[PDB]
Formats: structure tokens, C-alpha cells, sequence
């Protein structure tokens, strides 16, 4: 399966969020 | 508050985000809308000749009910590919070479069909790759625009920056919505793809079949009396 | 209250629903499956020859897939009435058997694909709607402005509540997926047992009659 | 202390935990129950085994076999086998006999492996969701928490202490739920893959004494 | 910052790494694409490995397929006098798909450099951001300011280096996607290719077995 | 400061305990075996006939595994005396051979899995470790009031440490594990080395006996 | 700064685990030099003779040709279990039995000859493995000091802090070094070895076509 | 590979940070 | 997979944001 690619696209979005509220 | 409204009061880099994010939303829309009904046809067309070719009790008596197929008929092409393995093997003795030949071939022509199917799918995975980074693009590119605010004035406040958390947070959130259904329409089209190769690989083992039941018999027939 | 927000916990909701929906039809009939298949193969594995095994299954029902498996046998029977190689026949049923089973085991699989999309799917949105909540709460708080953390805190509690809703859907969906996999696996084991002891019915008939047409 | 932080609870973070400490108790009288099933099984397989190393005939395996018990799966195999002489009667091909024979070995060996499989359906989900779960009652405590800040509408550490504590502790009960249903699920892959191997060791040794009876009787038939 | 600056023309560098892998990988793509395709056009009717050297005898030193004939044509010299003729069927389809399988590799470099690029360039950006987030608390606790209005610059040009590690980012990944599907149909169709050989050269030994069969 | 702090780490420190422990118990075992196999088929090597090599054979003393499959050999020689079926012989003595060869290398593979569950439950274990000592690093900072992080820096610090306790005892052990998968598959195939060679000793044996009962 | 500078800022278990870290990248230079050099060798001798012995048509004409090809020789070797083959099975009257043990020796040897060439590559593959993980936890100790010097410090700026961004900076580009040519050279040893084994199976089956034709020579002689 | 199961530990690390500045 | 690495980076922004609110 090409479906689990885009795990590392969800720790970029979350580690955007950790400077977010900073 | 309208979308429009918020375009407008949105700077020009993230106007050109959201801009790229709806181009790809749209095309995401079109390519499914395309696909969906074409492979839907595709798959009636193919489950139709199969309860066909289901009752064929020779091969040539697969070739008379396969001549009123149509042009793309794929199992006519099926059966096409094996008659030119029967023509190819004009003067031999071996019906397992025959076999593994076609076998092999239609094999081959089942992998061709698939990845035929395929066009487009990776427009969808690049879509759902860089949907969210233009978008984060244009957030970044908004909370920069909410410090050059705040520097070009002298005070600070949260109201300087509630236009730009807007403008942020709406690029995150258009990426998102270019993300998710091009993910969706990738996951059921790799899925009924799968499917619809699985069920062509049923049709070309028929096939095989049909052609393994004459090769036998004509060995039977040429054996023994 | 908030509309797109809204718009995407109802979509959660509905995705949540359907998977429930799913997970007891499929629970029901896959358990009449695998009784009516467990009790079939409870009488089927007592027989002598095939003609036996068609005594036994002309008692079954119309969609007893083990009766289609001996539909098939006997296919193969008759197609080859009249040839010289039983070693063509046993290969030609095992391949079609091969595919039956498989073909049986996709039929299994209808419907499974969007569980899988619902569980892979679900924790994208609700952080969405969170995002849209927590930007409205910052707009109305500078529009109203404050410094504390006093005045952030419903919004926050208001978005993070389509998060837990995004879990609430994705969770469950990824249980039922599985153990509708390792079941519809365990299903595919039996129905290859059975499909095993078609072929080992045909085998010994054929290597028998064999045996007794080569001394007469 | 655990059951003030529960008495600390929402509705929602009481029905996760008794979900993770229930699901936990399923997860230990699963293996508390196979483990001795598992250590009983092997203990009878493997001396049977080494009961049957000395068998060098299928009637001497006959009479070895003949006390093993009723659900003696080498005894099991030993009836297949008898099938399989059965059904052979007036037959020519002992190669087809050993075909056969085989393949319904195969065949029994995998419906034993299936037989061991049954309860690790449970544990391979239970240790896969666990920490999922734990992380959902994490989201839920963060949101009591801002709950309670928002019926005290003020900004304190001393409100924000026992919503986010309790938060901190369903992600920790989560985790102690995960652990252990991932580690017996390995242990009993593992046992079961070696139960597999005995068992084939088991069908080899049938084999083989069926092939050396086979090809002396055909040997004698010369 | 010099940190930030350096991590700029760090971002730049890897940006300029992209630029290059695309132009080399799309003109040898856009090249070599087309040309096996109508080999395989003229060789659909070979009926023959005689007959398909006769229609290969065109197509040039570089035709991947006059290679794969070369092989073919090798393992017929080398084994000359053999008996056993599955046995070179299974050799020369061992050597046909390492001969592929090998065209893949050498075609498939240059795109985990890209890969990596499209993974590391906005986090590598985000830290450039947060050095300039480390001037701007400094201001703040050196100055002892409630004052956001005298540090937002700082947080700003911070803010800068994320937007350009997303502006390496992009087109790493989308060129390294595009790329790994060309290749993917590039080795699609040599393998049909080479399956096509073995095909030819099944057919030749089995009617040459079956001309020694019978005189 | 908490039990559940010290139950998780004297829990990691005695799961790297056992792993070290049955490190270094298997690797004086895997090298103590694996040089006897090679000297003992270093001596094996010079046999030609079956005879010769129960002669090389007669010292080896009685744990040797090779000694194990000349009795297997002989075992199938001795059974089998009054046939006229070599190839059955053959037939059952290969798959005999194969069924101890695997055996040796299912007896090689305990205690290992010992080692793989260790390493993968390790992570998880220290992860919770990690967790419950982030409890503890907080609480008591929303109970005092803390908003200076230097009082509490100590107190975030080390729950990282946790993470140290974690990895060591995690992450090398499968990759002993899996150089224990690749020793053992330095070792299956080196054992597999010499019982077919046994057949093969066999092999001609009853061929040049078969054939001296031929003429 | 330089790089002994930043170890005298560090403390000792990550100056042991970096002194791991670079003990781990020299002896996998040093693996990588030492069995390159030692495949282009037997690379260049093994085409050698391969041009060599692809004259021949006899076994006869191949020990004729094999009679100077040295002690470790492997298409020697090949050639010395083909005629060990024959001096064994003298007196038999089946040669295909002969030619079935004799293509299973020659498997045998190529797969013992394929297992001798891959002795490093273990502790290749366990160094490509664990050069990100080792330097995962040598940044984990190395970085478990900020806390302490600010807890000193009570200074939040500049080459108080910033050495420690330095140092796990160098701590784990000390780790990619370690890490991306472990992995690179395995597997470009793994392509090297693939076809080295490819070579050789295809010089065993020309000694198996040369002993086969002999003796098919030989069997059509006695008929 | 049995390398990729540091993911949650990096999602734990992480949500410990988003904890710390608050 | 070469994508873990970001891993070291992760814990280089950590314990840079340790020092800021100090």
C-alpha cells in the first residue's frame, strides 16, 4: 500500500504546531 | 468572513497559495469524477463478459462467443494473445512451454492493464504530498506579515496579529482540504484497482484454463486411440 | 457553534455510524458463515469418494460454497470426459479452486477497504476543525482583546472537542478492520481445508480408477 | 492518590479507565489461562515424542500409541495415517498414498496452528489500540481540565493542576494497559511458532515410518 | 544571524542540488523514453531471434534492447553443444533480470538525495526561525519589555528561513514523485523488453527440440 | 520519588541486566559451536567412502552434531537392510537430514526470542518510564505555583535520562538479535554444509555398489 | 570552535559514546578499503580465468589449462571437486547420478565461496543499523547538560548556551557519517557480491557443461 | 525493519513539549 | 529509510526552548 506516506507529513504538521503557540 | 472577503484581505504570496491549493482541489475533483465512471464502465463491461465467458466449454468455443465483444474488449484480447500462442507454436511437441509462455504473457498483460489503469493516480499522491506545504507556506508567510505589522507600528496588540493568525490558520486549513479527499480518491482507486486486477486475473486464468483443457485433450486424442 | 466545524463533526459522526453499521452486518452474516461452513465441514469430513461427498452434499442448501466447490469438481469431470491425463484434471481443479478460494476471499473483503479509509482518515479532520475553532477564538478575543489565560480556554475546549470526536472515530473503526481481516484469514484457512479435501476426493477416485483400468 | 484522581473524573474518563482495567484483566486470564494450557500441550507433545523416536514401524507406533489418550494429536496423525492405508486399499501408486498423506499432514498441521491462534486476536488489538486509547483519555482530561478553567474563568497554576494531572494519568493507566498485551502476544507467537515445529517434527517422524513400510512392502512385492 | 545566514545558502545549496538532479534526470528521461517504446513496436512482430537480430541490426549500440539480444545472443554461444536447454532458459533469464534490474539502479540514483532534500529543508528552516526567535528572547529578557512591538523584526526575518526550507522543500518532492513513477514505467517496459527475449528464445528451443524430435 | 519511577527503573536496569546476561552466555556458546563445526568439518572433509568416514568419526565425541548424522546415515542404512529401493533410501535420508539440520537450528534459536521480545518491549516500557516521570517532573510544578522554569529544569531534565535508560536496553538487543539471525544463518548453512555431503557419501556408496551389483 | 574544544565542553558518557561513534566509522572505513580493494582483486582474477577457460571444449583441456592456475585458484577448485566426481564414482554406470552430485557440489562450493565473500558485511549491516540510534543516545547524554549549566548560569544567551547547539550538532553529524556510508556500502557490497556470485555460477556451469559433454562423449562411446 | 517503532516515542516527546512553556 | 534522522534536530530545538523562557 502508497497510503501510510503520509505520517512524516503528520509530524511536520505537528512540529510546526510546537513553535505555533510559542 | 466570505471567503472572497478573506481573499481579499489576505496578502498576495498567500493569495497565490490559495489559489494553487483550489487549481488543486479542482483538477483532485475532475480526475475522480473522470475515473470513477470511466473504471465503472470498465468494471460493468468486464463482469459482463465474464457471466459470458463463463459457459465457453472449448476455446474455440470461447472465439464464437468473443467474436460480437466489441473493439477493447480486453478478454478478446485475452484470447487474442492465446491464439497468437497457438499460431506462434505451429510445429512443437511441448504443451508446457505452450503454458508457461501464456501464462507468462498474459501475465504480463494483466500487469500492463493495471499500470494502464493507473494514469493520474500519482497526480493525486503529489497533490496530497505538497498540499499541505504551500499551505504552511502561506501561514508562515502570514504570521511574517503579522510581525511586519506589528514592527511598522509602534504598539502591540492581538489585533494586529487576529488578520494574520486568519490568514495563517485559513492557508493551514485550505491545505487540508486539498490533503484529505486526495488522499480518499487515492485510497479507493488503489483499491478498486487492486480488485479490478484480481478479477482480470480471473479472467485470464479462464482463459488458461480453457486453453489448458484443449491442449490436453488433443494430447489425449493423439496418444491413444 | 460553528459551521464548518460543525459540517466536519457530523461528517465524523456519520463515518462513526456507518462503521457501527458495517461492523454488525458483516459480524452477522460472516458468523452464519462460519457456523453453516464449520457444521458442512463436519459432515463432509467422513466420505470415501466423491460420489459419497455428492450423496452427502445433495443435502445441503443452494449457496453452500463447498456444494459450488464440488459444482466445479464436476465441472472438471465432465470437461475432461474422454481424455487419457488425470494429471491435467488434478492440476486444472487445483487452479480452480485456487481461484475460487481466493475469489470467495475477495467477496469477503466487500466493504472492509472503507473501514481502513475511515481509521486511516479520521485524526486529519477534527484537528481541521480545531484549527478553525482556535482562530475564531483568537479573532473574538482581539476583537473583545485580553492578556490572560482565562479568556482562551472554552474555545480551546470547544476545538479540542472535535480532536477527541476525530479518535472517537478513528479508534473502533481500526478494531473491527482488523479482526474482520484475522476472522475473514481463519475463514480463508477452513475454506482451504475444504477445497484441500475436494482435491483429495478427485485425487483418490482418479488414482483408483487408474488402478483398476490398468489390470483388468 | 488513583481512586481520588477517579473521584477527580468526568463521565467520560471513568469509562475509558474501567475500559483499559478491564481490558487489562481480559489480557492477563488470557495468558494466565494459555500459558499453562501452552506448558501442559508441549509437556505432553514432547514426551510423547520422545515416546515415539523408537517407533520403526507403524504398528510399533500402533502400540506405542495405544495408551496416549484420546486428544493425543501424534495419536491424531496416527489416525490420518490409518485413513490414508485405508482409502489406499487396492491401489498401485505409492507415491500418490505419500502425496496424500502429506498433504493432509500439511493440511492437520496448519488446522492445530489454527487451533493454538484462538484469544491472540484479542491481544494483537488490545496492544495495538491501547496507547490510542490512552491518548484519547489524554484529549478528554485536557479538555476536563479546560472545563474546569472555564467554571473558574481564571488564570492559575492551582486550576490547571488537577485536570492536566488527571490527563497525565489516563496517559499513563493507557500505556500500563498496552504494555503486557503486546508482550504476550509476542510470547505466544513464538511459543506457537515452536509448537508448530514439534508438531512437524511430529508428522515427519509419520511420514517417515509410512515411507519405510511403503517401500519395504514394495521392496517384498519384488 | 551568521547561523541563519548559514543555514540560508545551506537551504540554497540544497535548492540548487534540486535544480540539477532535475535537469540531468529530464533530459536523460525525455530522451530515453520514447525510443524504447518503438523498439518494442518494431520487434512486436519478431517471430524469431534470426529474424529479431534482423530487425535489431538498426537499432544501434546504445538500444538497451540490442543489449538484452547481446546477452541472448551470449547465452546461445556459451552454450553451444548443451543438452539441457532449461537450464539455459533458467541462466539467461537469471542474467536477463539482473541485466533489468541493474538498468533500474543505475537509472534510480539521484532521488534519495531528493527524498532527503523534500524531508529535512523546512524543519532545518524552522530551526534557522528559531535562532531568530532565540535574538528576539534575548531582546526581551535582557531589556526586561512587555513590549512585543520592539522584537516582532526579529521574529519576522526569523519566520523568513521557514518560508525559504518550504521553498526548497516543494519541488524536491514533487520532481522526486514524478521521477520515481517514469522510472517505474521505464522499467515496466524493459521488462516487457527482456520478456519479449525470453519469449524468442523459448519459442526457437522449443521448435528446434521439436525439429530434433522427429527427422 | 514515586514508586511507580522506581518500579519502571529497576525494571529497565534488570531487563538490560538479562540482556547482557544471555549476551554473553549465547556468544561464548554461539563461538565455542561454531568453531567445533568447522574444525570438525574441516575434518570431515577428507573422507571417500561411508566406512572412512564412521573411521574420522569414531573420536568425535558423543554431543558432536556430525556424529549425530553419520548415526542418522547408519540409521537409514541399518532400517533399510532387504530392499531393492536405493532411492527411497535416498529419498527419506535427505528429508531425515534436513529434519536435524532444521532442529539443530530450531535448538540454536532459544533463548533469542528472549532477546527480541526484550528489545521491542524495552521501547515501551522506557516510554512509560518517561511518562510517569513527566508526572512527577509536574505535578508538584502546578501545585508550587511554578512559572520559572529554572527551579523545575532539573526537574524536566533526566525524565530524557529515562529515555538514556530506555535505549541502550532497547535498541542494540534486536540488532544482536539480528546478528544472532545472521550468525545462525552463518551457522544453518554451515551445518548444511556437511549433512548432505553425507548423502553425497552415501550417494555414491549405494551407487557403486548398485552398479557392482550390476556387473 | 573546533571539535576537541566541544568534547572539553561535554562531560563523560557522551565523550565515551562518541569515542564509540568514531571507533564504529573507522573500522567501517577501514572494513569498506580493506574489501574493496579485495573484490577488485578477485574480480580481476576470476575474469581472468574465466577468458581463460572459456577456450575450452574437453575436461581434459581444462586441467590442461587449470595445471598452473595457483593454490587458491576457485575455478581450480571447481575443477578439483569435478574431478574428485570422477575419481570416486569409478566403476558406476550412472553418470546422470554422477553429473546430479557433482552440479549439488558445485552449488555447495558457489554458495560456500558466496558465504566467504560476506564475513565483514554482519558487522557492516549491525553498524548501518545502529550509527543513527548510538548517535541518538550520545545526543542524549550530551544534551542532558543544558539544563544543568542554566541551572548554574542564571544567563540565557550566547556561548553560555550556544556550545551546547554545537555539540549536538557535531555529536550527531558524527552520527550521519556513521550512518549514510554504512548503509551505501552494504548495499553496493551486496550488488559487488550478487555479482561475483553470478560470475561464479556461471563458470560452475560451464565445468558442468564441460564434464557433461564428456561425459555424454563418453556414454555415447560405450553405446 | 524493527527500526520505525520510535514514532510514538517521538509523539511522546513531543507532547510532553507542547506541556512545558504553558 | 533515511527520514528518522530529524530525530537529533528535534531534541537541538528542545533544548534551545529550555533556555528561552529563562
Amino acid at each position: 500500500n502508497v497510503t501510510p506516506f503520509i505520517d512524516v507529513m503528520l509530524v511536520l504538521l505537528i512540529i510546526f504546531m510546537v513553535a505555533a503557540p510559542l | 468572513l466570505s471567503v472572497w472577503g478573506m481573499y481579499q484581505h489576505a496578502d498576495i504570496v498567500v493569495k497565490c497559495v490559495m489559489i494553487g491549493l483550489i487549481l488543486a482541489s479542482v483538477v483532485t475533483w475532475a480526475i475522480f469524477f473522470s475515473k470513477s465512471v470511466e473504471f465503472f464502465n470498465q468494471k460493468r463491461r468486464l463482469k459482463r463478459e465474464q457471466q459470458l465467458l463463463a459457459e465457453a466449454r472449448s476455446l474455440n468455443q470461447a472465439n464464437d462467443i468473443a467474436a460480437d465483444f466489441g473493439s477493447k474488449s480486453l478478454s478478446l484480447h485475452l484470447l487474442n494473445e492465446a491464439q497468437n500462442e497457438l499460431e506462434l507454436s505451429e510445429g512443437s511437441d511441448d504443451n508446457e512451454g505452450i503454458k508457461e509462455r501464456t501464462s507468462f504473457r498474459l501475465e504480463r498483460r494483466v500487469a500492463a492493464v493495471g499500470r494502464q489503469m493507473g494514469r493520474g493516480n500519482g497526480y493525486l499522491a503529489t497533490i496530497g504530498a505538497i498540499s499541505p506545504f504551500v499551505g504552511l507556506f502561506g501561514t508562515v508567510w502570514g504570521i511574517m506579515n503579522s510581525f511586519i505589522g506589528i514592527a511598522q507600528t509602534q504598539t502591540t496588540n492581538l489585533a494586529v496579529v487576529a488578520p494574520g493568525i486568519a490568514e495563517a490558520l485559513l492557508a493551514t486549513a485550505i491545505g487540508l482540504v486539498a490533503a484529505i479527499p486526495a488522499v480518499v480518491i487515492y485510497n479507493v482507486f488503489a483499491r478498486q484497482i487492486g480488485g479490478f486486477k484480481a478479477m482480470l486475473g480471473d479472467v485470464a486464468a479462464q482463459v488458461l484454463l480453457l486453453q489448458s483443457r484443449d491442449l490436453d485433450l488433443e494430447a489425449s486424442a493423439a496418444a491413444h486411440p
